[PDB]
């Protein structure tokens, strides 16, 4: 399964650009598609997202209506035409599968990204810190919290637990409370309680560094955490 | 109102109509009997057909008050409500018959004539939306009809299904005018439908691709031809009269004309009602494995 | 000689069985289905607070 | 002739000692327990989306997926709870006869007329369903795939015969033979130690998946067996035939625990199921309905009215909260 | 909600593709060849371009799958229910075979195979097209084998004419359901390339019947 994203660089204020993600290894037409965003050393943040056969899209309350989706099925291709660009829309952008019935697991892969630079309700999630310092060997747990209770009446807790090392792209490590997503090592685990959450790492290891991010689906829009970061 | 005589033409009417009567019910009550107990899954000509059969039924139910009426003194006896009542229930039931059959007539077409395989036997749905809408719109014009007649008509009387000027209610003329040529338009699709399922079952049967019921297709285009006969002579009279009916009746005239013209519109509406009891008698004859059974039963 | 060597083999093999009786073996179920009674979902009605259905 | 009647007597002298030391029927001890009553269960959810004939199904093993398969070559798994459509896969024979769900979810294999068993793998990294392997070695049409793990599987076949699979070589790991006629059903031992086939030849058989041995042979009904299942402990089997005659045998007293017959019904068992403790037997008729047998009393507590077809498949939940059963009209309806 | 709310659109995509599939798939025609193995059904086979095999061809914009069950070897009464539902069952006999045995001649194999299928419960509206193979090597082999070695019952001239007839007669009369179903006789020819022709004609009347017998008129 690669994503691969083309279309960023620099800009002019006022200008209008378009953000191409080529899929190829998986039925991009069975799968629902998410633009998500990241500015320079800040944090997550999600753009905007379509389903399979294009019947629902959504955007983000901040650019709703000034960006726009489109989806090419008999040629695997996602498009983000963007009208108007301010001096925020810079940063890098991210290209994510999603697909939804029971027991998915709906953010698995994330696509490289690509970087736009730009001259110059909603459910709060908050992360404890942004810096963490640790050892390999020593178990590092993680905490964040929530507005609202993200246990729904379905019984499910719509939490997901990201980690993004230095360098690398965004990897889905727990997509409800304690589901592991695919190829993850089974040390990580994750529990809570309706809006505080924890991530627990044993047994870490050299690789294990990065930021960690916790979101929630729950409803739109999609709102990231602050973003922790261990340190070694 | 010139008070002509009428005992020969009470008799006659009392007589067809008694026989239309009885005859309608005992056709109506096996029709629907076979609907209902026998037939576990319908189709779209079948849910027409009982929805017709229903609507023959109530007009069979509205004629012994007819029958009474003509018999008893050619007065009405009771008060004008139910005089009203029975004069729109007749000619609505009437009505929703015609477009029934008008609809079972374009159906028989599509799927006969042109359709090719099938339609996964789902025309069902539309079937019984069509019939809501025809029903509904029936019931609606029939109370809007009733209460306008009930209370802003003053003529009350003791004489029911008698010759009446049309000068204070000209809205109920122009929408008979409105009924028969919607009539007319139902009836030249029936001819058209019809003609074309003839002519195809017979070209098919000529060409005799096939040793095998090469006559069964014969006998369904004669069948076709038969039930087209059959509803032009006991409807296309009646909505040609009407026309002079509707002419007459909203102009001042001696009723010289007059007298000729109710007893044509009597013996039209016993015609148009001699429909309501051959129709099921028709599908009772035209149905192969009724045929036959009725054959071996008898 | 052989054609039915392997059938008198089986049949044999089916002679020398742990016979537990039937009165030996229905208590067994019946206790199989006393000790799952209030378990079961159906033969009991479940309230409409965790019925899925 | 000599083998002939080597054989003659060893059936005469082993059904003289079945019979001879057998102490009682069912019903004798059994009398005195109170009945269950009606067993009235609704619809809850019904299934639609199948085009033609639906011929067999099977629960998930988190008692809220199912898979499907119907005659126009379509194989789907719903989600029980809010009648979703999980997976639709287009399958390569249009007839199948039988098929299965993975104690694991991860594989369904599937299969009939086709004398093959196609196995097809759910979580994929692609996101559809693709077909993992295709299980060929049989002469005759397939009957009762069961996985017993994700690479290890038994089929029945109307090739007198069972097989035990290994899906990573594809290769016929076991033979299971002695039938004289089509084998129509098997049933997986809770265990996974044993199981039971019954076949055309009115007759069932218990097998061994390690050493392949007739460990017992089950005899009682008139016609041919068309439905098959273990009792939840391991220890009994019920099966119905085209005689309209429901048996429940004993693995260990090698004969018959009780009938579940009734002078009313004329047409055969189509499928046969349990409850979760074992007390309601429930048995898909060929008429329209299905049946709610007391498994003790011989009973009809309880009848599902609906299927204006005839049902084909039956299916009982792991915790029992549903039954979702399947007939020929193309519904899968769920009752609780 | 949000999951639950894609996950019912993925639903409904997956039940519109469900709807477009059977939509393709009731518009074609299904046929059954039966036979007795020795009727030659594969010289019908071959003039239309284990276990079950389906032939797929299309004619005058028209889409057969012929479904071929000979090399099941197993009991027809559990799977032959399965077939309920095919445009028509397409079964074959071969006249060579009149005086040639398997005890018993293989040609009242074929009438007794003929009258089991043709009186099959889940048989009963379905239509089937009968074939005679082997037409040059029957016409000349009467010419010195007599047809009262076959039926004993017969009276006539051992001539191919009244020979054939005879026994498309002795085939049809095993029909009982004559006003249910209807069994549709022709000769197998080589080289004319009719055969298809022939069960396209059939289908098409069977098709036609159907839709007549759900009109009303009929
Ligand atoms: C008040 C006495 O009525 C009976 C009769 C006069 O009848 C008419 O003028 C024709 C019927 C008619 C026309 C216009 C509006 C309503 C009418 O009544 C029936 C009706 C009700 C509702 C709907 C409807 O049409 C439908 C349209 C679409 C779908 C379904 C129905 C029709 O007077 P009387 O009994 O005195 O007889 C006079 C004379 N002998 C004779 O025969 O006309």
């Amino acid at each position: 399964v690669q994503l691969v994203e083309s279309g960023g660089g620099l800009v002019q204020p006022g200008g209008s650009r378009k953000l191409s993600c080529s899929a190829s290894g998986f039925a991009f037409s069975s799968f629902g598609m998410h633009w998500v965003r990241q500015a320079p050393e800040k944090g997550l943040e999600w753009v905007a997202y379509i389903s399979s056969g294009s019947g629902t899209i959504y955007y983000a309350d901040t650019v709703k209506g000034r960006f726009t989706i489109s989806r090419d099925d008999p040629k695997n291709t996602l498009f983000l035409q963007m009208t108007s660009l301010r001096s925020e829309d810079t940063a890098m952008y991210y290209c994510v599968r999603s697909i939804y019935y029971y027991g998915s697991s709906p953010f698995d892969f994330w696509g490289q990204g690509t970087t736009l630079t730009v001259s110059s309700s909603d459910i709060v999630m908050t992360q404890a810190t942004s810096s963490v310092p640790v050892t390999p060997g020593e178990s590092v747990s993680i905490s964040c919290r929530s507005s609202k209770s993200l246990l729904h009446s379905n019984g499910n807790t719509y939490l997901y637990w990201f980690l993004q090392r230095p360098g690398q792209s965004p990897q889905l490590l727990i997509y409800r409370m304690s589901n592991l997503a695919s190829g993850v090592p089974d040390r990580f685990s994750g529990s809570g309680s309706g809006t505080a959450f924890t991530l627990t790492i044993s047994r870490l290891e050299a690789e294990d560094v990065g930021v960690y991010y916790c979101m929630q689906h729950l409803e739109y829009p999609l709102t990231f955490g602050a973003g922790t970061k261990l340190e070694l | 109102t010139c008070p002509m005589d009428e005992k020969l033409l009470s008799t006659v009417l009392t007589t067809s109509y008694s026989v239309i009567f009885i005859v309608g019910l005992v056709g109506n009550i096996i029709a629907l009997y076979v609907f209902l107990g026998i037939h576990r899954k319908r189709n779209s000509i079948q849910i027409y057909l009982l929805n017709v059969a229903i609507a023959d039924l109530l007009l069979i139910f509205c004629l012994p008050f007819r029958i009474m009426y003509h018999i008893n003194q050619n007065k009405w006896t009771l008060g004008v409500i139910l005089c009203k009542v029975v004069g729109t229930l007749f000619y609505m039931n009437m009505y929703i018959s015609i477009i029934l059959l008008g609809f079972i007539s374009l159906d028989r077409y599509i799927k006969i004539n042109r359709s090719i395989q099938q339609r996964k036997a789902i025309t069902t749905k539309q079937s019984i939306y069509v019939c809501c809408i025809v029903w509904m719109l029936a019931l609606g014009g029939f109370l809007t009809m009733i209460i306008l007649t009930l209370k802003k008509g003053g003529h009350n009387s003791t004489m029911c299904f008698h010759y009446r000027d049309k000068h204070n209610a000209k809205g109920e003329a122009i929408f008979n005018f409105i009924l028969v040529v919607m009539f007319w338009l139902i009836f030249l699709l029936i001819i058209l439908s019809y003609i074309k399922i003839g002519k195809n079952l017979l070209r098919i049967s000529k060409r005799r691709s096939k040793f095998p019921n090469s006559g069964k297709y014969a006998t369904t285009a004669r069948n076709s031809f038969i039930v087209l006969i059959i509803f032009t002579i006991c409807f296309v009279p009646y909505h040609a009269f009407r026309f002079i009916y509707i002419s007459s009746q909203l102009n001042v005239s001696s009723c010289y004309w007059k007298e000729i013209v109710h007893k044509t519109n009597e013996i039209m509406l016993v015609l148009s009602s001699f429909n309501s009891c051959l129709d099921p008698v028709m599908y009772f004859l035209m149905s192969s494995n009724i045929r036959k059974i009725m054959c071996q039963l008898l | 000689i052989a054609q039915a060597r392997k059938l008198v083999e089986q049949l044999k093999m089916e002679a020398n069985i742990d016979r537990i009786k039937v009165s030996k073996a229905a208590a067994d179920l019946m206790a199989y289905c006393e000790a799952h009674a209030k378990e079961d979902p159906l033969l009991t009605p479940v309230p409409a607070s965790e019925n899925p259905f | 002739d000599q083998l002939r009647q080597e054989a003659e007597q060893l059936k005469n002298q082993i059904r003289d000692a079945r019979k001879a030391c057998a102490d009682a029927t069912l019903s004798q001890i059994t009398n005195n327990i109170d009945p269950v009553g009606r067993i009235q269960m609704r619809t809850r959810r019904t299934l639609r989306g199948h085009l033609a004939k639906i011929y067999a199904m099977h629960w998930g093993t988190d008692s809220r997926l199912l898979v499907s398969a119907s005659q126009d070559g379509k194989l789907i798994i719903w989600d029980s709870y809010t009648t979703n459509k999980v997976h639709a896969i287009p399958l390569r024979s249009s007839w199948v006869m039988t098929c299965a769900y993975a104690p694991s979810g991860n594989y369904v294999a599937c299969g009939g007329l086709d004398n093959i068993c196609s196995i097809y793998n759910l979580k994929t990294r692609e996101g559809n369903v693709r077909v993992s392997r295709e299980l060929a070695g049989h002469t005759g049409y397939l009957s009762c795939c069961r996985f017993l793990d994700d690479n290890q599987i038994v089929t029945s076949s109307g090739d007198t015969t069972c097989a035990l699979w290994d899906i990573e070589t594809g290769q016929q790991t076991t033979t299971f033979t002695g039938h004289t006629g089509d084998v129509m059903s098997l049933s997986l031992a809770p265990d996974t130690r044993l199981f039971v086939s019954g076949a055309c030849d009115a007759s069932a058989k218990l097998w061994d998946v390690r050493e392949g041995m007739c460990r017992q042979t089950f005899t009682g009904h008139e016609s041919d067996i068309n439905a098959i299942c273990f009792f939840p402990n391991g220890n009994a089997f019920a099966t119905g035939s085209d005689d309209a005659t429901c048996r429940l045998f004993d693995l260990r007293a090698d004969q018959e625990l009780m009938t579940y017959s009734h002078d009313n019904i004329i047409c055969g068992i189509t499928s046969v199921s349990f409850s979760k403790s074992g007390r309601l037997l429930l048995a898909g008729y060929d008429d329209f309905n299905c049946n709610v047998w007391d498994a003790l009393k011989a009973d009809r507590a309880g009848v599902l009215a609906g299927h204006d077809n005839r049902v084909s498949c039956l299916g009982v939940t792991d915790d029992g909260m549903a039954v979702a059963t399947g007939s020929w009209d193309s519904f899968l309806k769920i009752w609780n | 909600s949000a999951e639950d709310k894609a996950a019912v659109e993925r639903s409904k995509m997956i039940d519109r593709n469900l709807r477009e599939d059977g939509e393709k798939a009731a518009r074609e025609v299904k046929l059954l060849l039966l036979g007795a193995g020795e009727s030659g059904k594969s010289t019908i086979v071959k003039q239309m371009k284990t276990g079950i095999v389906e032939t797929h061809f299309t004619f005058k914009d028209l889409h057969f799958k012929m479904f071929d069950v000979g090399g099941q070897r197993s009991e027809r009464k559990k799977w032959i229910h399965c077939f309920e539902g095919v445009t028509a069952i397409i079964f074959c006999v071969a006249l060579s075979d009149y005086d040639l045995v398997l005890e018993m001649n293989r040609m009242h194999e074929s009438m007794k195979l003929f009258d089991s299928i043709c009186n099959n419960k889940w048989f009963t509206d379905t239509s089937i097209i009968l074939f005679l193979n082997k037409k040059d090597l029957f016409e000349e082999k009467i010419k010195k084998s007599p047809l009262t070695i076959c039926y004993p019952e017969y009276a006539g001239s051992n001539t191919y004419e009244e020979a054939a007839a005879y026994i498309q007669c002795q085939f049809e009369d095993l029909n009982k359901r004559k006003d249910t179903k209807e069994i549709y006789t022709h000769f197998t020819c080589a080289t004319d390339t009719k055969n298809v022709q022939f069960v396209f004609d059939a289908v098409t009347d069977v098709i036609i019947k159907n839709n007549l017998k759900d009109c009303g008129l009929f």
